[PDB]
C-alpha cells in the first residue's frame, strides 16, 4: 500500500524549493492534503524523519513496523498516510 | 475531538500514551473557538 | 527553578522584556520576550 | 565595434598597430546575475597607410587601410573575407563582468599611504582589573 | 561510546541524548531502555 | 559649409565689447577653495567641540536615579508608529513634520529623535538615565542649527546602543531593522585608535559542528568593524599554525583584502589536536613583521576558540613580557570544557574575555573590545579630543554620498574632586556630524572652467572626496555571485586612467606638498569608448587644516574663459525673447542647461518644464535680481544671442541640404539648439553641456571628430537620426585663444551611403 508515497512534498511553484521549513506528504486530489496557492506537488522528496522512515525496501517495511509494534512515533506515520492517501482506510492498517 | 469517530481515535492514541500530556494541555481553559462553533471569544476548552 | 525566557541570554524576569531576534535559516524576525514557567513543573505538591 | 564583424582583419590591426588598446576595471557597476573590465581603442602611430598582407588558415587576406587627415577616420581595405577563412575569435569592446585584480599580487607591492601619527595604546595608569572572567 | 563517539556533533547542535561521556552514555542508554522517544535517538545514530 | 564654423569665430570677434575675457589662475583657485572646504570643516568642528563640552559637563552634573514613575522621560522614539491613537518611565512625544528639501525627508527641528536599536529594552534603567541626561543635548542642537542653518545631522551615538539626531525624522521605513549605532564606521573611528590585529582560529577537531559556523560568523562579525586605517590578518591552527588565506603577514583592512580573509574563513574545516604554543608564537611572530606596511600600533591577537587545558606561560613569558600586545579570547559555542585557562589568558595579557553562546550573541561580543581598546586614549584627557573625518559613505537615512566629523565624550564625574577614575576609563560616546558632499562640491565652482576641467580631492590612503567620477553607489568587490553599510572606498588610480607620472603626483598630494604639473597624459571620454591624447595641468595645494588635498585640472585651451558684461536693459530682452517656446520655429529647437541660476528657479528633469520656468523668471522682474547668480545669467543670455545670430543670419538662408539631417550648436554657457524643429526630437544629449561626451571628445582635437552612433539601442538607429560629426570652435581674441563651442551635423546614411 504504502511503498513510495511519502516522497512528494510541497515545493515551491517557480523553484525546485521546499515551501516551509517542515515539510509534510501531499497530494493532488482532494481526499489527500492539497498544496497552498503558490505551490505544487513535485515527484521527490526525502521524506519524513529524513527519509529514515517509510515502506520502500521489506528491510525498510520491518523496520518501520518494529516502530509501530513499540508504540512510539506510530501516529506520525498514521497523520503522514493521512496526507498522502486520505484518511477513509488507514486506520484499517495501523489500529490492528 | 470533532466527531465520534475523530474522538475515539483520540482516546486510543492516549491508550498507547502518544504524548498524551501535550494533549491534556491543549484541552485546557482559554482556547480559541471554531468559526462556528457559536463563541467569538477565546473562551473554550475546560479545566475539566 | 522552572521558569525560563524566550531570549536564551536573558535569565531574569526584569532583563525579558522587550524584543529580541530569532535567527532562522536565512532570514531574522523579531519576536517578543517573555518570562514563562515550564508546562510540567514543581511548584506544590499538586503539580508535582 | 569591428572586433564583433570581422575578429581576424581587428587583432591583425592591433598587432601590426593600427590601434592600440589600454584596459582599466570600473568599480561601481551594476551586473545582471560588480566590478567591469573596460577597453578602448585608440590611434597610436598616427602615420598614414598602412598596407599589408593577413595570413587566415592555408589563405592570405590582403589589406590596405588609409587614414584620412582632417578626421578620426580610417578607411581599410581587405582583399575579401569569405576567400580566406581565419579563426573566428570574436575580439568584444563592450565592458565584460570580471573579478577584479588578483589581491595576493597588489598587497605585495601595496600603493603608498601615510596612516595617522597619533595613537594612544598604552598608558602606565590603565587599570586592567576589569579582565571580563570575575565580572561574569 | 564506541559506536557514537564524538559523532553527535550536527550542525543544528550536539543533542542533550549523545553517547560523548559516560554519565551521557548511562543516561541515554537507560532512556532506551524504558522505551521513550527510542527512535528519535536511532535517528541520530543513523545521522551520525 | 553645411554647421557653420568660421561663422562662429567671425560672430565671436564682431560682437566683441560685449564680453570680456578673463585669466583662470590655477594657484589662486585652489588655494582659494581649500581655504573655503577648512572653513567648512571648521564650522563643523565647532559645533562637535561644543556638543562634546556640554555633553561631558551634563553627564558629570547627573544623579543617577533608579526608579521613574509614569512619566519622567519626554522623548521621541524614531521607529514609532505616528497614529497609535492609545511607557514605564517614558512619555512619547506626538511631534509635526512638515518637511525640508535640504533633506528630502519629512523632519521636525522642535526637538531630537531617539533610536534605540532591536534587542536593547527601553525601559532599562540605564536606558532611562541616559534618555533623561541627554535631553538636555537639544539645547545645544538648536543652537548649532541656528548659528549655522546648514548643519544636516547631529547625532549623539551612546555607549548603550541609542543614539540621538536633532532633525527629528523618522526611522528609516522583512524589515528588521538591524542598526547599531556602536557599530557604524564614524563610531568606531571615534572610539579607539588604528588597530594591527590577529584573528587566531582554532580549527581542532572539539570546534566541529555548531562551533564551526558560530566560529565563521563571529570572525567575519569582527572584520565587518575594521577600517582601512587598520591592518588585520587571519591564521588557524589545529597542530601546525597556517595563515587561512594567501596573505603571509598583514593585510590594511580594504573592502576587498576583507572579502579575501572572510571567503578563506568561510572554508575551514576542524581537525586535529589543539597546540596552543605553536598558534600563539606564530601570532606573535607576525605582530613582529615590520618589512610591511602596518599602523604600529595598538597590536592585538583575537583567539577564537571554546575551551582548554593548557594556558602556556612560557610563550607569553618569552614574546610578551612587557605586556605590549593585548590578548582578547573569546569562548564560542555552546560546550562544557574549562574556560579557565582563556580567561586567564585575557586576564594577564591586558585584554578582555568574552562569549558568544548563538548567533545572537555575535554583534554585541564582536563590538565591545573597543571599550577596551578606548581606556588609554580617555586617560589622555584633553589630548585624544581632535576631530576625525571618516571615509566617503551612503548616509543611513537617504541622504546620499557624506563624511562624518567625529569626537569622543569622555566620562568626568568626581573629577570636580578626586573621587573615581576607576569607571571613568570608558567613553559615554562619539559625537558627529554630517557634511554632505555636495557641501564641498558647492564651494568649488566649475563653470568658469572648461567642461574637461574639474576638481578632485584625496584623503593620506588616496581616496577621492571629490571626483566627477565618483557615483553614489557602492564600491563592486568582485564577480556577482548567483543566487549600503560599506563606505564608497576609490582610489584616485581607481577612478582615471593609471598613468606613472599620476602615481607620483598622487603621493606628493599625499605627503602635503602643492605644486604643478603639465604632461601629455591619456584621457578617457565621457561615454567610456574611446581615448583622446589631451595636455593637461595638475594644481594641487594641501587643504590646510586637515589631511585632504585638493588638486585642479586644467587643460591648456581653458585658462582664459569669457565673462558677459553688464550690458542693458534693452539687450536682455532682445536676447531672451530667442529662447521663447513658440519662437524655437524660426530660431531651431532650443536647450537650456539646469544649472542654478537663482535660489527660486526650480531644476527638473524635463528641460521643457525647466525652459518655461526659466522664460517665465526672466519675464518677471529683471534678468539681473538678487538671490541669482549675475554671471551665470549674462552668460547665458549672451551665448543665446550669439547662437541666435548664427542660426538665423546663416542656417536660415538654406533651409534644406542635400547630405545634412540637423544642424546642431552646442555652447559652454548652456545652450542646444538644433535648426530642424521636428530634429529636435532625436536629439538623445544631455541638455548640461557639460556633460556631453562628443563636446568633450571634440574640446581635445583641432580636427573634426566623428562620433559612432549606438547599435541595438531602443532609440532611432543611424537610419532616422544620421552619424554625428562635430568640431570645436577656436576663437582668437587679443593673444589669448578659448574654445567656447562645438557645433556639427548629422549626416544622413543614405545620401552617403550613394556617394561612397
Ligand atoms: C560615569 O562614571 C560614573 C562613576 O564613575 C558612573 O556613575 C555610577 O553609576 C553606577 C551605575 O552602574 C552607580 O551604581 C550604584 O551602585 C550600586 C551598588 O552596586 C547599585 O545598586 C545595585 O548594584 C548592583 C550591582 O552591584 C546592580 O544589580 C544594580 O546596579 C543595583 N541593584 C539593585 C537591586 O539596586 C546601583 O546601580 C547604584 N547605586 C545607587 C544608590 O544609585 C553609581 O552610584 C554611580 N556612581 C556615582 C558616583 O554616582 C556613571 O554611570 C558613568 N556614566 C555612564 C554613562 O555609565
Ligand atoms: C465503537 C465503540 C467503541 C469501540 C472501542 C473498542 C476499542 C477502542 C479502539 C478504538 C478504535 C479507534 C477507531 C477509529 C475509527 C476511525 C478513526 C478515524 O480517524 O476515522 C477516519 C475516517 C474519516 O471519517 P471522519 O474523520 O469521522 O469524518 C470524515 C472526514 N473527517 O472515519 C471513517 O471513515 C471510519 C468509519 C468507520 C470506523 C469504524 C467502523
Ligand atoms: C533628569 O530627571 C530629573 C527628574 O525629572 C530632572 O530633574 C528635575 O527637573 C525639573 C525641571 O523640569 C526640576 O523642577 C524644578 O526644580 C526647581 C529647582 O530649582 C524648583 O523650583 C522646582 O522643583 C521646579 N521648578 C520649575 C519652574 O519647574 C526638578 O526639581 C528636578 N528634580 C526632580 C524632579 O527630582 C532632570 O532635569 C533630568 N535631567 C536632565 C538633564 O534633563
Ligand atoms: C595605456 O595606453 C598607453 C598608450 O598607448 C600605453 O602606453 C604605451 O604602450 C606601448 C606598448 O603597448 C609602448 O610602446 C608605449 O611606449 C607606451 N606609451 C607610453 C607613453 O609609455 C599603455 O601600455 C596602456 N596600458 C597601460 C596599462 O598603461
Ligand atoms: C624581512 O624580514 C626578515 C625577518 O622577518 C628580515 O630578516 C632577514 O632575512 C633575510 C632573508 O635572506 C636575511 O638577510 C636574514 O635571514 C635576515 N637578516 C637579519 C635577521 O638581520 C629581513 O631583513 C627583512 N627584509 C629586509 C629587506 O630587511
Ligand atoms: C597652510 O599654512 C601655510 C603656511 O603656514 C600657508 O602657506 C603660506 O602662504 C603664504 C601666502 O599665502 C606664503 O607667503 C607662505 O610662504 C606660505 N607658507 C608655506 C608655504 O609654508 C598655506 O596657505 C596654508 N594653507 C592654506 C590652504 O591656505
Ligand atoms: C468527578 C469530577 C467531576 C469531580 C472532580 C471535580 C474537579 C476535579 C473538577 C471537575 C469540574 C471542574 C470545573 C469545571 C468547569 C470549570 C470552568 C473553568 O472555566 C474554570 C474551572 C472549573 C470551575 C473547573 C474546576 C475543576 C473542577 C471542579
Ligand atoms: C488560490 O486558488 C484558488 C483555487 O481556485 C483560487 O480560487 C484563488 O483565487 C487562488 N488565490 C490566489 C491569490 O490566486
Ligand atoms: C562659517 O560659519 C559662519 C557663521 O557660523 C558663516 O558666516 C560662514 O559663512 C561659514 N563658512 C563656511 C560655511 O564656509
Ligand atoms: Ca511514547
Ligand atoms: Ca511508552
Ligand atoms: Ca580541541
Amino acid at each position: 500500500f504504502y511503498m513510495g508515497k511519502f516522497h512528494t512534498t510541497c515545493f515551491e511553484e517557480g523553484t525546485d524549493d521546499i515551501q516551509g521549513e517542515s515539510p509534510a506528504p501531499c497530494g493532488t486530489e482532494e481526499p489527500a492534503r492539497t498544496c497552498p496557492n503558490g505551490t505544487k506537488c513535485q515527484p521527490y522528496w526525502e521524506g519524513p524523519n529524513n527519509g529514515i522512515t517509510q515502506f520502500d525496501n521489506i528491510l525498510f517495511a520491518v523496520l518501520t513496523v518494529f516502530q509501530c509494534i513499540t508504540m512510539e512515533g506510530w501516529t506520525d506515520l498514521l497523520y503522514n498516510s493521512n496526507d498522502a492517501s486520505g484518511n477513509t482506510w488507514n486506520w484499517l492498517y495501523f489500529i490492528p | 475531538f470533532r466527531t465520534f469517530f475523530q474522538a475515539l481515535m483520540l482516546l486510543f492514541r492516549s491508550a498507547t500514551g502518544e504524548a498524551w500530556h501535550n494533549i491534556m494541555l491543549s484541552c485546557l481553559s482559554g482556547k480559541p473557538c471554531d468559526k462556528n462553533s457559536g463563541i467569538l471569544t477565546r473562551e473554550c476548552g475546560n479545566e475539566f | 527553578k522552572f521558569f525560563h525566557c524566550t531570549d536564551e541570554s536573558k535569565e531574569f524576569e526584569k532583563d525579558c522584556r522587550g524584543k529580541y531576534l530569532l535567527y532562522e535559516k536565512n532570514e531574522v524576525k523579531a519576536r517578543d520576550r517573555e518570562w514563562k514557567k515550564y508546562e510540567f513543573h514543581y511548584d506544590n505538591v499538586l503539580w508535582a | 565595434f569591428f572586433g564583433e564583424i570581422d575578429p581576424s582583419l581587428m587583432r591583425h590591426l592591433v598587432n601590426i598597430s593600427v590601434y592600440a588598446f589600454n584596459k582599466s576595471y570600473d568599480y561601481q557597476s551594476v551586473c545582471e546575475p560588480c566590478i567591469t573590465e573596460q577597453t578602448q581603442y585608440f590611434f597610436d602611430n598616427d602615420s598614414k597607410s598602412f598596407s599589408g598582407v593577413l595570413d587566415c588558415g592555408n589563405c592570405s587576406r590582403i589589406f590596405h587601410g588609409e587614414k584620412l587627415m582632417n578626421t578620426n577616420l580610417i578607411f581599410i581595405m581587405v582583399e575579401s573575407k569569405g576567400t580566406c577563412p581565419c579563426d573566428t575569435r570574436l575580439l568584444i569592446q563592450a565592458e565584460q563582468t570580471s573579478d577584479g585584480p588578483n589581491p595576493c599580487d597588489m598587497v605585495k607591492q601595496p600603493r603608498y599611504r601615510k596612516g595617522p601619527d597619533v595613537c594612544f595604546d598604552n598608558n602606565v595608569l590603565e587599570d586592567y582589573t576589569d579582565c571580563g572572567g570575575v565580572s561574569g | 561510546m564506541q559506536l557514537f563517539g564524538g559523532q553527535f556533533n550536527f550542525d543544528e547542535g550536539t543533542p542533550p541524548t549523545n553517547f560523548d561521556t559516560f554519565p551521557a552514555a548511562i543516561m541515554t542508554v537507560f532512556q532506551i531502555l524504558t522505551g521513550e522517544d527510542w527512535n528519535e535517538v536511532m535517528y541520530d545514530g543513523i545521522k551520525s | 559649409t553645411a554647421s557653420g564654423v568660421n561663422q562662429l569665430v567671425d560672430i565671436y570677434e564682431k560682437y566683441q565689447d560685449l564680453y570680456t575675457v578673463e585669466p583662470n589662475n590655477a594657484r589662486q583657485l585652489v588655494e582659494i577653495a581649500a581655504r573655503d572646504i577648512e572653513k567648512l570643516l571648521s564650522n563643523r568642528s565647532k559645533a562637535l567641540v561644543r556638543l562634546a563640552l556640554e555633553a561631558e559637563k551634563v553627564q558629570a552634573a547627573h544623579q543617577w536615579r533608579e526608579d521613574f514613575a509614569s512619566n519622567e522621560v519626554v522623548y521621541y522614539n524614531a521607529k514609532d508608529d505616528l497614529d497609535p491613537e492609545k511607557e514605564p518611565g517614558s512619555q512619547r512625544i506626538k511631534p509635526v513634520f512638515i518637511e525640508d528639501a535640504n533633506f528630502g525627508r519629512q523632519i521636525s527641528y522642535q526637538h531630537a529623535a531617539v533610536h534605540i536599536p532591536t534587542d536593547i529594552y527601553e525601559g532599562s534603567t540605564i536606558v532611562l538615565n541616559e534618555l533623561n541626561w541627554t535631553s538636555a543635548l537639544d539645547e545645544v542642537f538648536k543652537k548649532n542649527r541656528e548659528e549655522d542653518p546648514s548643519l544636516l545631522w547631529q547625532v549623539f551615538g551612546s555607549a548603550t546602543g541609542l543614539a540621538r539626531y536633532y532633525p527629528a525624522s523618522p526611522w528609516v521605513d522583512n524589515k528588521i531593522d538591524l542598526y547599531d549605532v556602536r557599530r557604524r564606521p564614524w563610531y568606531i573611528q571615534g572610539a579607539a585608535s588604528p588597530k594591527d590585529m590577529l584573528i587566531l582560529v582554532d580549527v581542532s577537531g572539539s570546534v566541529s559542528g555548531l562551533t564551526l559556523k558560530l566560529i565563521r560568523t563571529s570572525v567575519s562579525e569582527m572584520l565587518e568593524t575594521l577600517s582601512d586605517d587598520d591592518f588585520v590578518n587571519v591564521a588557524s591552527f589545529n597542530s601546525n599554525a597556517q595563515d587561512v588565506s594567501c596573505f603571509q603577514h598583514l593585510v590594511q583592512a580594504n573592502v576587498r583584502n576583507k572579502k579575501v580573509l572572510k571567503d578563506a574563513v568561510n572554508n575551514i574545516t576542524a581537525k586535529g589536536i589543539t597546540d596552543y604554543k605553536k598558534g600563539f608564537s606564530f601570532a606573535f611572530e607576525q605582530l613582529l613583521n615590520y618589512n610591511v606596511s602596518r599602523a604600529n600600533c595598538n597590536k592585538i591577537i583575537m583567539l577564537f576558540t571554546d575551551g582548554g587545558e593548557e594556558r602556556a606561560q612560557e610563550i607569553f613569558n618569552k614574546y610578551n613580557k612587557d605586556k605590549k600586545v593585548r590578548v582578547f579570547t573569546f569562548s564560542v559555542g555552546q560546550h562544557n570544557y574549562d574556560r579557565g585557562p582563556i580567561q586567564w589568558m585575557a586576564c594577564e595579557n591586558k585584554g578582555y574575555y568574552y562569549e558568544i553562546p548563538s548567533i545572537g550573541a555575535i554583534r554585541i561580543n564582536t563590538q565591545e573590545y573597543l571599550d577596551v581598546l578606548g581606556r588609554p586614549m580617555v586617560l589622555a584627557g584633553d589630548k585624544a579630543k581632535q576631530v576625525q573625518w571618516t571615509n566617503v559613505y551612503l548616509d543611513a537615512l537617504e541622504l546620499g554620498l557624506v563624511i562624518t566629523g567625529t569626537l569622543p565624550v569622555f566620562n568626568i564625574t568626581g573629577q570636580f574632586e578626586n573621587k573615581t577614575n576607576l569607571k571613568n576609563q570608558l567613553i559615554l560616546g562619539v559625537m558627529g556630524v554630517d557634511v554632505s558632499l555636495e557641501d564641498i562640491k558647492r564651494l568649488t565652482p566649475r563653470f568658469t572652467l572648461c567642461p574637461n576641467g574639474y576638481y578632485f580631492a584625496i584623503d593620506p590612503n588616496g581616496y577621492v572626496l571629490l571626483h566627477p567620477n565618483l557615483q553614489p553607489k557602492p564600491i563592486g568587490v568582485g564577480i556577482p555571485t548567483i543566487n549600503s553599510q560599506e563606505p564608497v572606498t576609490l582610489d584616485f588610480l581607481d577612478a582615471e586612467l593609471e598613468n606613472d607620472i599620476k602615481v607620483e603626483i598622487r603621493n606628493k598630494m599625499i605627503d602635503g606638498e602643492s605644486g604643478e604639473k603639465t604632461f601629455r597624459t591619456l584621457v578617457k571620454s565621457q561615454d567610456e569608448r574611446y581615448i583622446d591624447k589631451g595636455n593637461r595641468t595638475y594644481t594641487w595645494t594641501p587643504v590646510n587644516g586637515t589631511d585632504y588635498s585638493l588638486a585642479l585640472v586644467l587643460p591648456t585651451y581653458s585658462f582664459y574663459y569669457i565673462k558677459a558684461k553688464l550690458e542693458e536693459t534693452i539687450t536682455q530682452a532682445r536676447y531672451s525673447e530667442t529662447l521663447k517656446p513658440d519662437n524655437f520655429e524660426e530660431s531651431g529647437y532650443t536647450f537650456i542647461a539646469p544649472r542654478d541660476y537663482c535660489n527660486d528657479l526650480k531644476i527638473s528633469d524635463n528641460n521643457t518644464e525647466f525652459l518655461l520656468n526659466f522664460n517665465e523668471f526672466i519675464d518677471r522682474k529683471t534678468p539681473n535680481n538678487p538671490s541669482c547668480n549675475a554671471d551665470l545669467i549674462n552668460r547665458v543670455l549672451l551665448d543665446a544671442g550669439f547662437t541666435n545670430e548664427l542660426v538665423q543670419n546663416y542656417w536660415s538662408k538654406q533651409k534644406n541640404i542635400k547630405g545634412v539631417k540637423a544642424r546642431f550648436v552646442v555652447t559652454d554657457g548652456g545652450i542646444t539648439r538644433v535648426y530642424p524643429k521636428e530634429a529636435g526630437e532625436n536629439w538623445q544629449e544631455n541638455p548640461e553641456t557639460y556633460e556631453d561626451s562628443f563636446y568633450k571628445r571634440s574640446l581635445d582635437n583641432d580636427n573634426y571628430v566623428f562620433t559612432a552612433p549606438y547599435f541595438n539601442k531602443s532609440g532611432p538607429g543611424a537610419y532616422e537620426s544620421g552619424i554625428m560629426v562635430s568640431k570645436a570652435v577656436e576663437i582668437y581674441i587679443q593673444g589669448k585663444l578659448l574654445k567656447p563651442a562645438v557645433v556639427g551635423i548629422k549626416i544622413d546614411v543614405n545620401s552617403w551611403i550613394e556617394n561612397f
